[PDB]
């Protein structure tokens, strides 16, 4: 809870190809594609409708971590 | 007669030329000195020195003669400087943080390989840099065992 | 017979707007020739490359 | 002459760059191989990758660099404001004083969300609401403009014409500048500034 | 107000309209309004016409005669300074020789 | 200065003879002894007084 | 040339061309013209999906 | 002479004074605003003025600690100080029960004294310090910053906070100008106040190692 709310860049490229690779290989959509035969496009999609159920595992230098979900975490 | 013309009678021995260097700013016209040498402590010392605002380019010397963050403060000063001799300008933010990792262990580390030698641990990077069989058998020896970090 | 002006915006840095009729009437046209060599020698036993 | 001088010239120039070429690239590969172990962790203290703290916060504040819109300075309060004023005309609300400026913005800034910033933005802010305060307060000296809102003339009202609605919409702007333009968590900051130093 | 320039429209530094752009309303309108601008100004570019001749670098004669004069007044200048420190003393400058 | 004997050529030093200081040589049995004063100046060149820049 | 620096450090890739460039002011700043001859060529291994 | 040596003497006093309440022990505000001519009225002259023995200091303790504690200051009358001068001392020390003691060397200090120095006792704490260093005051200077040393409850308290170690810590060596000014020992931890170019401070955190 002490980190940044905002969603930095790097977890927003992480969490696009993670969401593009799982949906290449056979995973649901959430967001009802339509006529989107790119799977970087539909994360994209599921990223804007904050549909993605990934959950990001911030880990402090010491060995702490903490969960922050990508619906909770704010986008730009 | 080859060397008693060539004796030191007054002035520091290190110090090879001073001139006098004057700022005509239109409030007052003010007097500095400008020396040529490799001692900053002596010219501390010298009477009617303001040594509290003593500055040098070298920065072996600052950080010998007033600690390691004068030394930095120095370092990141003369780049800035001679970066803006250029027209071209840096954000501070990178070279304080190169003068940081070059004194963060209390000692002024250059770049080159002895320095990036005695900062970083990593046997491959060392290897790879610069003097790769002489690093490879000395972590042999030593049977350090590299990390992936 | 050139004419220095900017046109299309498709000379922006060092580049050149050609003219396809131009090109099509011979300007430019050229010329490219490649050699190929092969050799079949006689080896030390009684036998050649054929 | 001339022209064998101004080639010789030339060929300086041409023996000049040659040698640069090579000088920086050696400069660049020995300042990249040094610098690209540091990382900007999430506790905002750039780490070497034994784990030995650098610095306990980037550029002792912590803002991008390339986020930087000011000369070394976060934001340019001055086109903000103007920005601010620009976007959100409101005709419908009348002008703010000296001291209804100062009392709104001690109003706004003691909410949550400007507590987690830093304190040095916040007294930017503050000194930049004292001086535009101080500006108003010399145009109504000098054009005798009243407080109240009953000037005669609504044209005195224009010269330096300020809302609560564009106070609020400036502050909100520059709070979400100052908190985007931090160095975002996992950066190679170590390879950027020996890339930015080389080139 | 005001005409275009690389002041306002180049790389060089901050003001840019695009930079403006890119840091109030995002990164798509910037390349938006950069898109729109490398596809309309060409085009009137070309609709108006932009030549260089040989009549555009050619001098003048007032210009002819002022450079006569300057050349005239320093070379003169010039061997009033070179009779001085050859024969006779030329006041030198400080931190420099008579050279 | 330089000085030479002028028997064999060879480079003259002072010495302390049993009366006075003479000029010797080193390679043969010639001597000079110093009746008068005899000096040598050089005349070295003045550090000229720098002046301020600026 | 060595084992780091000529092939740990940088080393060759397929999946890769070199082509001359030339001006072209009718495309987005994000987007890129390739030739149909190279992209006939470098191909990309897409999964077959719904 | 008898101008120049006499304005050292006073600088070096000052400085010492100076150094004695940064360390925390007890000086009064006269003796830290001391002009010269209070100098000159305790002595004017070089010959008249005792460099081994009018100018040492005993009264230096520590009252924010222990006033029990008690700090002796030397000035060496020869340039180069032997190895009997460092062992009258030592045992001038060992007479009046003190243990820590700082010596103002005039040139120098031969190596074989530097080495005794080094290993004279564990509880007998000795510093050298050259009358050239101590003509110009290196807190007062404007590219050294604050330094304060913090307590063993500040320490933990930082590396509470940033769930840190003592040897994650940027390290300063021992050797430092800075490190001797406080004659901070190893394991120790020094706050340092960065002036940034803005109104703001920048804080960090330095071990002694
Ligand atoms: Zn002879």
């Amino acid at each position: 809870r002490i980190t940044t709310p905002y969603m930095t860049k790097y977890e927003r490229a992480r969490v696009l190809g993670t969401r593009a690779l799982q949906i290449a290989m056979c995973a649901p959509v959430m967001v009802e594609l339509e006529g989107e035969t790119d799977p970087l496009l539909i994360a994209m999609k599921e990223l804007k409708a904050r549909k993605i159920p990934i959950i990001i595992r911030r880990y402090l230098p010491d060995g702490s971590y903490e969960d922050w979900g990508v619906d909770e975490l704010i986008i730009t | 007669k080859e060397d008693l013309p060539k004796v030191v009678v007054q002035g520091i021995p290190e110090v090879s030329r001073a001139v006098i260097h004057i700022d005509e700013q239109s409030g007052k016209e003010k007097y500095k000195l400008l020396v040529e040498g490799d001692n900053l402590r002596a010219v501390m010392a010298t009477h009617g020195v303001k040594g509290t605002r003593t500055t040098s380019n070298n920065t072996y010397e600052v950080e010998k003669t007033l600690g390691i963050e004068a030394a930095r403060t120095t370092i990141i000063n003369e780049i800035q400087y001679t970066m803006v001799n250029h027209g071209m300008s840096i954000d501070r933010r990178h070279v304080m943080l190169l003068s940081d990792l070059m004194t963060y262990k209390g000692e002024v580390l250059g770049i080159t390989r002895f320095g990036l030698a005695k900062m970083k641990e990593s046997v491959l990077m060392l290897a790879s840099f610069e003097k790769t069989a002489d690093h490879l058998f000395d972590a042999a020896y030593f049977g350090q065992k590299d990390s992936v970090c | 017979t050139v004419a220095v002006m900017s046109y299309s915006g498709y000379d922006i840095e060092d580049a050149l707007v050609l003219n396809k009729a131009s090109l099509d009437r011979g300007f430019g046209r050229c010329l490219v020739y490649k050699n190929a060599k092969c050799t079949l020698k006689r080896y030390t036993n009684q036998t050649f490359d054929k | 002459t001339e022209f064998f001088f101004h080639t010789m010239a030339g060929r300086e120039g041409l023996v000049d760059t040659a040698v640069k070429t090579a000088e920086t690239g050696y400069m660049q590969r020995r300042l990249v191989k040094s610098l690209e172990d540091l990382c900007s962790q999430y506790d905002l203290t750039v780490r070497s990758s034994t784990g030995d703290i650098i610095q306990f916060i980037y550029g002792g504040d912590g803002l991008d660099p390339a986020a930087m819109e000011g000369k070394d300075e976060p934001l340019e309060f001055k086109r903000v404001l103007d920005n601010i004023k620009a976007v959100f005309p409101c005709p419908s609300e009348p002008a703010l004083s000296k001291n209804e400026l100062i009392l709104t913005t001690e109003s706004i800034m003691k909410k949550s969300e400007f507590l987690c910033c830093q304190d040095s933005f916040l007294q930017e802010i503050k000194k930049f609401i004292k001086g535009v305060s101080e500006k108003i307060k010399k145009t109504r000296d000098k054009y005798g403009i009243n407080d109240n809102g009953t000037t005669e003339p609504r044209v005195l009202y224009q010269l330096d014409r300020i809302t609560p609605t564009q106070v609020e919409k400036f502050l909100e702007t520059c709070r979400d500048k100052y908190m985007r333009a931090q160095m975002e968590p996992g950066s190679a900051v170590g390879a950027l500034c020996a890339q930015s130093i080389g080139e | 107000s005001g005409s275009m320039d690389k002041g306002t429209l180049g790389s060089g530094s901050k003001n840019n309209i695009f930079y403006i752009l890119l840091r109030d309303w995002g990164q798509n309108e910037a390349a938006d309004a950069m898109s729109r601008l490398a596809r309309l100004a060409p085009v009137y570019l070309s609709n108006r016409g932009f030549s260089i001749g040989i009549g555009d670098v050619t001098p003048g004669q007032g210009l002819l005669k002022a450079k006569y004069e300057l050349l005239n007044a320093g070379y003169k200048k010039c061997d009033e300074y070179i009779e001085a420190l050859n024969t006779g003393k030329l006041q030198q400058q400080p931190g420099c020789t008579a050279e | 200065m330089l000085l030479f004997c002028p028997g064999c050529g060879n480079g003259l030093i002072v010495e302390e003879g049993q009366r006075c200081h003479r000029f010797a040589c080193n390679t043969c049995p010639y001597v000079h002894n110093i009746t008068r004063k005899v000096t040598n100046r050089k005349y070295p060149k003045l550090k000229e007084v720098d002046d301020v820049l600026g | 040339q060595g084992r780091f620096r000529g092939n740990l450090s940088g080393k060759r890739v397929d999946f890769s061309g070199r082509t001359v460039i030339s001006p072209d002011p009718n495309l987005r700043i994000d987007e890129v013209a390739v030739p149909v001859h190279v992209a006939k060529i470098l191909t990309f291994p897409e999964k077959v999906n719904k | 002479d008898d101008e120049e040596e006499t304005y050292r003497l006073w600088k070096i006093r000052k400085t010492i004074m100076q150094l004695c309440h940064d360390r925390g022990y007890l000086v009064t505000q006269d003796e830290l605003d001391q002009t010269l001519e209070e100098f000159k009225a305790q002595s004017g002259d070089k010959p008249s003025e005792g460099r081994p023995r009018r100018t040492d200091l005993t009264v230096l303790v520590a009252h924010n600690d222990d006033p029990t504690d008690q700090m002796f200051v030397f000035f060496p009358e020869e340039p180069k100080v032997g190895i009997k001068t460092i062992k009258v001392y030592c045992q001038r020390m060992q007479e009046e029960n003190i243990t820590r003691a700082l010596i103002v060397v005039q040139q120098g200090m031969t190596p074989s004294a530097k080495q005794s120095l080094v290993d004279m006792a564990p509880k007998y704490i000795l510093e050298q310090f050259l009358q050239q260093e101590l003509l110009i005051n290196i807190t007062e200077h404007e590219l050294v910053p604050e330094h304060v040393v913090m307590t063993k409850e500040e320490v933990t308290e930082l590396l509470a906070r940033y769930k840190l170690r003592e040897n994650q810590l940027p390290r300063i060596q021992a050797g430092d100008p800075v490190a001797r000014y406080f004659g901070i020992k190893r394991g120790q931890v020094v706050k340092i106040i960065r002036p940034s170019e803005t109104a703001g401070r920048y804080i960090t955190y330095r071990l002694v190692q």
